[PDB]
Parts: C-alpha cells; structure tokens; sequence
RNA sequence: AGCCAGGAUGUUGGCUUAGAAGCAGCCAUCAUUUAAAGAAAGCGUAAUAGCUCACUGGUCGAGUCGGCCUGCGCGGAAGAU
RNA sequence: GAUGUCGGCUCAUCACAUCCUGGGGCUGAAGUAGGUCCCAAGGGUAUGGCUGUUCGCCAUUUAAAGUGGUACGCGAGCUGG
C-alpha cells in the first residue's frame, strides 16, 4: 500500500519514482510502461495521485485517480498561482459552466449522487483557494 | 519531579492525586510533567 | 579597502563616486589626493552603516532516511539555513547554507547522528552578513 | 448535541413516513465497515431507490409502532441499519446481499416482507426476487 | 579561513 | 411580567439595612406618583437571579405587597462595590 | 510609566486608605478587572499589566487604564539617619479601594479576556475580579 | 463513565516554506456522503505515515456534569544549648 | 562607680539553606561524566607562597576542602602582627 503522485508523462524518466521503487525493490520499467500507458492516453503534463498496492512477491497493482480539484480549478481559471488571502483579496474568477465539467470528471471520486451537489463542493473549494463563484 | 507550590495540570493525560495528604499530579504520557506540591 | 576600519577585515561589495574636488598650482600632488582620499574613505564608513560579513558555505549532506531528521535539526542548530532536500534510492541528499565558523568538526556530530554512515561536501558560496552576536564577537 | 425529544419527534415523523411508502425494510449491523464503504452502500442505496438510514433503536421502537413491520422490534439489537426500498422490494436484499458478500463483517439479522418477519436464510431468497 | 577546500 | 414577592420594611436605617443584608435579603423603594413612596424588603437571590436577565431593568415589573400587585419599573439600582451582591434597587410606579 | 506630566507640589502627605472605591461600573468598555482589595498600585506594577494585558489580545480591541499613579512616594536614602528633611521621590502609586475598575476591554470575546485579565492580574499584589458591563 | 464500532470524502483547502499533507505559521474557514466526522482538539512525523479526541450507532442501566456564593480544614512553611 | 576591641592559636558546640559519602525523581540521562530538584546532619571536611589580615589570589593536593549561629564562640586559656 504506497501512495505517490506522478505528473501524466513523468512516468517515462526513472528518477522521479526511482527511490519509491527502489526502496520496495520494484521494477521501475514494467510500472513505467503501464503507467505511461493511461498517462498517454490522459491529457499530458497534469499530476496524478497513484495507489500503488505492491505485494511483497514482486506483485504491483496501482489505481490510477482523477486529477486533483486544485490542479483542475486552477487550470480553468488559467492562474498557476492561488489566494495568499482567500477572502480580503480574490485572485480570479471562475464560471458556473466550467464547474460542471469538473464535476462529471470527479465524479467517480465522491459519494454524492447529486450534481449540484457535486458543483457544489468544488465551489466550495474555490473559496477555499480564493476564486470567485458566480 | 517539580516540587512547586504552583502544581498543575499541563496536559489532559496529567492527573491530579492527593497521596499522604501531598497534592500530586502524575502524567501517563509526559514524565516531565509529574509534580508535587512542597 | 585593503584594511577595513572597523575590524581590520577586507572591504567588499562597495563602489564610490568622485564628483568634486580642489587642487593647488605648486602644492597638489598624486600623494596628496591618495591621502585625502583616505581620509574622506574613514570618514565615510564610519557613518555609513558597516557590516561584518561571514563566508557561507553550500553544504550536502547524504543521510540514511532515519537520521534525517536529526541531521535537518543539527543543521538548524547551527545559524545554517536550509536550501534543498533530494529523497535518493541510496541515503537522502539534504542541501544547506551554513557559516563555516558554525562548520567546525562537523563530520564528528554528523557521524554520532547518523552512526558514521553520513558524508558531507562543502564549497564557499558568499559572503552574507554574520548576526549581530557573532559580529560582535568578530569584533572583540 | 443530545438531539432533543422534539429533534427525535422530527426523526420519527420522517422514519413513519419514510416506512408508509417502503415496500421493504431490511435490518442489519454496520458495525465495523467503515465510512470509505458505508459511503459507497448509500452511493449504490441511491441508485436502486433504497434510503438507508441507521436509527437509534429506541427511536425505530416508537416509529415501528403502528406500522406493517412491528415484528420489527425484537429485530432492533446491536446496531441497526435500516434500508427502506421505496421503489423494488428485491433491490434492497440484492445490494445486502452483493455488500455481505464484500464484507464478512455486515451482519444482516433480519428481514420483514408483507407483515411477515423473515429469517436470515429467507433474506437469500428476497435477494433472488 | 576553515577547510581543505581553502575558502575563508 | 416578573412577579416579585416583596413585605414593607418594619423598621429603615444604615443598621436596619444592615441586618436585612445580613439575613440574605435587601432594602428597596417604591417611589413616584401621588401614592406615598412605600419601602419594600425583597429575598436577595430570587431577584439577584431575575435582574440577570437584561429586559428585566426595561420591561415593566409587578411587586406584590400584602396581595397588592404593583407595576413599576427600576428607576436606579445600587450594586455591592466588589461582591456581586445588590445593596438597594429604587422603583419608579408605571 | 505612567506619571504627572506636571504638579503643584512634589512631595505629599503619606495619607491613608480607608472607603470603598468611585468608578466601580465598566464604563469605557465590554469587560473589566475590579480590584477586591485595597492596597497601592506602582506605575511600573500598571505598565507590567498593560504589558502582559496587551500581549494576550495581540493587539486587538481597545484597553482602558481606569487608574492613574499620581501619589508621589518618597524614600530615603539607603544608611542615612531620620530626619535632614523628608526623602527624594521615588516612584508614583495609585492608591486602590475595594471595587475600583483597574483596567477595561473590549472588541474580544468573553472567554479570551478572561485570560488576558488573569495574566495581568498575577503582576498585580491586590486581589482582583473579572466583571462586565451592566444596564444599570 | 467504561467498553465495541466508525471517525471520512473534495483534500495533500489556499498561502508560505528546504518541507508544512487536519496538527510551525497566515488567511479562509466551505462543501459532500451522512449515524456522525473539526479544512481539526491533541500526541506524533524532517515532511509523510501512525495514535487519539470532538462527534456519532451499539452495549449498559440512574442519576450525571459544570460554574456561582459560603463555613471549616490542606500544601506553600528552613536556624542555630 | 569599665560588658577588653581585629586577626591568629588551643579547644569547641550547634543549625541545616548538604561540600563529600548514602538514598531517590526529571533530564536537552547511549555509556563515562554531569545538570537540577527531593530526602538525609552518622562521620569526615588540606598544606603552603604573599600579606597583620578575615578575605582574596596563587602553587600543589584531596572523596570533599560546606555555609552559617555560638558577646563578628573562646585574652580570670595563649598571642599581640
Ligand atoms: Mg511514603
Ligand atoms: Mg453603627
Ligand atoms: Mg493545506
Ligand atoms: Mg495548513
Ligand atoms: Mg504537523
Ligand atoms: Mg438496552
Ligand atoms: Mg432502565
Ligand atoms: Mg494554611
Ligand atoms: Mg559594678
Ligand atoms: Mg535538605
Ligand atoms: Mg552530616
Ligand atoms: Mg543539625
Ligand atoms: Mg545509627
Ligand atoms: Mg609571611
Ligand atoms: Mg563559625
Ligand atoms: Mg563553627
Ligand atoms: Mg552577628
Ligand atoms: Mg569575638
Ligand atoms: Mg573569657
Ligand atoms: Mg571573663
Ligand atoms: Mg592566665
Ligand atoms: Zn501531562
């Protein structure tokens, strides 16, 4: 059970998760190539939470998760940088119409089955980063 | 041991007992933090 | 600049400007300007905020992973401040700017933290100024 | 916040109206599953039609009275999860029975269809309708 | 003044 | 809308006073109008506890003195200087 | 350290302390610290107060010092003989009865005066109170 | 009160920082599943991790907790034939 | 109508706010060695150089070279710098 992120194409190079599998003595070009297959296929250059469960007998099993909201909000809004303040300043505004993208993109990561809902708590976390919601 | 006229609980696992008429306090978590008062 | 007034320590990262000045038809000579030169140089350091500044080294330190943390803390102990940390299949790299006077038989401290399997490279990067205690103790 | 007996009053009305419109309700133990999969129960509850509620059982007690399911009483030990299927009355068996299949640890101890209490074994067969 | 590799 | 019970002073002065605050009650007033100021003695803690509430003081209040209801609100009310105690109150009629 | 810009006089009679205190209400502001005792309070003993008051609110809200030191204390110097005239002045106090309002606070909630008040009563040698404000 | 079980999801909130992932700091303190779960009260970590707490469903059976006022005690309290 | 006044010497006696030795708690206690408290007064607790010196400084020890009270203990015991 080990957790690491890799950006989408980063998969390729060796050091990035070269101590992770050296450390529990993987092979860092089999995890390569079936990472850098969804990776590929996934919009390149996006940072990806991986669950890599690797049983002691030479046995990897890793999850591949949604991109995170932040990378995702951010990314919308085109800002590389967030709200030193959240609330007394606001970095930039993002729409309604582009929470529900994101929406149906992580909707296979939270247990809400409501939309809204869903559009919702990605609101919410554009007041936590300081993006104004319309 | 802080042998203090002052003694009190620094932390919630500290615990204040009287033993032999003395006000203690014995911490499971901190041995720093054991006390008497005296 | 050779010998600084305060302390006797080399002059460093100071440029002047000459925009005025006075002569004489028989008296002014090159030796007279050098020492009044001189005398306005005193003058003007001496009212001018001086500093006394210590060499800073870039230091790497690689560290089995347990000691880390206590290698990091050493490093803070001293007035070294941290620049970097590299997690390495073999040891972590940790990257820190620390005063070589705080730099003295640092190979003996690190090898009790780490059980002698710690090594370290140093080399000098700049000259920021030393805080006012150690300045001070420069001074004395 | 000990709720209070008008904030259990509310939670009543709500589980008595909830139980007016159930076709089948499904009593089991959630102890020891934990949130990442309870959350993931309700998510496939939602989508079959089942409202899973967990009640407290002296709360169920006063709701039940007065309904088709009072066999339901005895059924209350332990912990008590309540999986009221409003639209099929199988669906509501068939995810208990998928989630025990998952977790050996999801006791479900009773089941009630029509007035009539069912035994564990009868659960199988309201998961095979 | 304080090492192998010279420096102050 | 506060009911304090209340009894007329049997006797007044500093040591009369004194005797009641010692007996855990405290002397009061009840004053304008053409109806003559009557004194009133009231228990300590049953209006300690009722002047606790702010609308208290603003609101108008009945004091009942030999079955007599009398609606009057709190002009003044002198406080103990350190303990939280009441030494006096002064009622204004209506 | 709180003292007379200017007086009529410099030195004063030693006085006594008896009565109960005037400005026993929180005026100025939410909550206050309310002397229980009488005793004489130094301008080093109030700036210590404000000191450690002001720290614990981090310099939030208002403070209101309700007591000023205008008694000059006079002290003779150390192995010098009775008499030769009365001392030189030494220090300021404000002499304190029971019930007066040392300090007042407010713009912070109840619970954190309640803190900040006890840090600055320990620099305090009289016995005081927390209050708040009343409608009278 | 104890005991059993969960204590989350967006998320490793944004900022900052060598790092700061509930837990140095700074601001915002929202939204979701919902029995209930704090953008976290602690311990812990170089940061992680991990361990608790709040809160919650069970078990259990009757009182239980926190301040105010006040009487009398306790510690603070060591000297020289 | 007199209670001899510093230091030394001889001889002490007590207190404990313990210098050592004894017992213990915490430690930023690996060990060695400490630090800091708590308990403890049974016993022990330098020699010289300089200076009238108490003191102090210095040399060299020692388990350690305690701090005070005793008319700054002690001249009907001595000395008299
Ligand atoms: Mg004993
Ligand atoms: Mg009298
Ligand atoms: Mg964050
Ligand atoms: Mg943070
Ligand atoms: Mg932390
Ligand atoms: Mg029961
Ligand atoms: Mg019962
Ligand atoms: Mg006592
Ligand atoms: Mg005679
Ligand atoms: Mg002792
Ligand atoms: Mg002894
Ligand atoms: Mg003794
Ligand atoms: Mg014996
Ligand atoms: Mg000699
Ligand atoms: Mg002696
Ligand atoms: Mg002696
Ligand atoms: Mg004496
Ligand atoms: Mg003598
Ligand atoms: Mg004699
Ligand atoms: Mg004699
Ligand atoms: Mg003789
Ligand atoms: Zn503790």
């Amino acid at each position: 059970y080990v957790k690491l992120q890799v950006a989408a194409g980063m998969a390729n190079p060796s050091p990035p998760v070269g101590p992770a599998l050296g450390q529990q003595g993987v092979n860092i070009m089999e995890f390569c190539k079936a990472f850098n297959a969804k990776t590929d296929s996934i919009e390149k250059g996006l940072p990806i939470p991986v669950v890599i469960t690797v049983y002691a007998d030479r046995s990897f099993t890793f999850v591949t998760k949604t991109p995170p909201a932040a990378v995702l909000l951010k990314k919308a809004a085109g800002i590389k940088s967030g709200s030193g303040k959240p609330n007394k300043d606001k970095v930039g505004k993002i729409s309604r119409a582009q929470l529900q993208e994101i929406a149906q993109t992580k909707a296979a990561d939270m247990t809400g089955a409501d939309i809204e809902a869903m559009t919702r708590s990605i609101e919410g976390t554009a007041r936590s980063m300081g993006l104004v919601v319309e | 041991m802080k042998v203090r006229a002052s003694v009190k609980k620094l932390c919630r696992n500290c615990k204040i007992v009287k033993r032999d008429g003395v006000i203690r306090v014995i911490c499971s978590a901190e041995p720093k933090h054991k006390q008497r008062q005296g | 600049l050779k010998a600084g007034p305060l302390a006797g320590y080399p002059v460093v990262d100071m440029g002047i400007r000459l925009h005025f000045g006075s002569y004489h038809d028989v008296d002014s000579s090159e030796l007279a300007f050098k020492l009044a030169a001189s005398i306005a140089f005193k003058e003007g350091f001496k009212k001018a905020k001086p500093v006394l500044l210590e060499p800073i080294m870039k230091v790497e330190v690689e560290t089995p992973e347990e000691n880390t943390g206590d290698v990091i803390g050493d490093l803070s102990r001293r007035r070294g401040m941290l620049k970097g940390q590299e997690s390495e299949v073999t040891g972590v790299k940790i990257h820190a700017e620390v005063p070589l006077s705080e730099m003295f038989g640092y190979a003996t401290q690190l090898r009790s933290l780490t059980k002698g399997r710690a090594s370290y490279t140093m080399e000098f990067l700049k000259y920021d100024e030393a805080p006012s205690n150690v300045a001070q103790a420069v001074i004395e | 916040m000990a709720l209070n007996l008008q904030d259990k009053q509310a939670i009543v009305a709500e589980v008595s109206e909830v139980a007016k419109g159930a076709l089948s309700a499904v009593v089991a133990d959630s102890r020891g599953v934990t949130v990442d999969k309870m959350t993931e129960l309700r998510k496939a509850g939602r989508e079959a039609g089942v409202y899973m509620r967990v009640v407290r059982n002296t709360l169920l007690r006063r709701a039940v009275e007065g309904t088709p399911f009072e066999c339901l009483k005895d059924a209350f030990v332990g912990p008590t999860l309540i999986a009221y299927s409003m639209e099929h009355p199988g669906a509501a068996a068939r995810l208990f029975k998928e989630f025990a299949k998952a977790n050996a640890k999801f006791e479900v101890k009773a089941a009630a269809f029509e007035g009539e209490l069912i035994p564990a074994s009868q659960i199988d067969r309201l998961a095979t309708l | 003044x304080c090492w192998w590799g010279x420096s102050g | 809308m506060f009911t304090i019970n209340a009894e007329v002073r049997k006797e007044q002065g500093k040591g009369a006073s004194r005797r009641l605050r010692a007996a855990n009650k405290f002397p009061a007033i009840i004053y304008g109008g053409k109806e003559a100021p009557l004194a009133i003695e009231l228990d300590h803690d049953k209006v300690m506890n009722m002047q606790a509430k702010a609308e208290f003081y603003s609101e108008v209040l009945t004091i009942v003195v030999d079955g007599k209801e009398i609606k009057v609100k709190a002009q003044d009310v002198q406080r103990h200087p350190y303990k939280p105690k009441l030494q006096h109150i002064d009622f204004v009629r209506a | 350290m709180l003292q007379p810009k200017r007086t009529k006089f410099r030195k004063m009679h030693k006085g006594r302390n008896r009565g109960l205190a005037q400005g026993t209400d929180v005026s100025f502001g939410s909550f206050g610290l309310k002397a229980v005792g009488r005793g004489r309070l130094t301008a080093r003993q109030i700036e210590a107060a404000r000191r450690a008051m002001t720290r614990a609110v981090k310099r939030q809200g208002k403070i209101w010092i309700r007591v000023f030191p205008d008694k000059p204390i006079t002290e003779k110097p150390l192995a010098v003989r009775m008499g030769k005239g009365k001392g030189n002045v030494e220090y300021w106090v404000a002499l304190i009865q029971p019930g007066k309002v040392l300090y007042e606070m407010d713009g912070v909630p109840e619970e954190l005066a309640r803190e900040a008040f006890k840090l600055a009563a320990a620099k305090l040698p009289i016995k005081t109170t927390f209050v708040t404000k009343t409608v009278m």
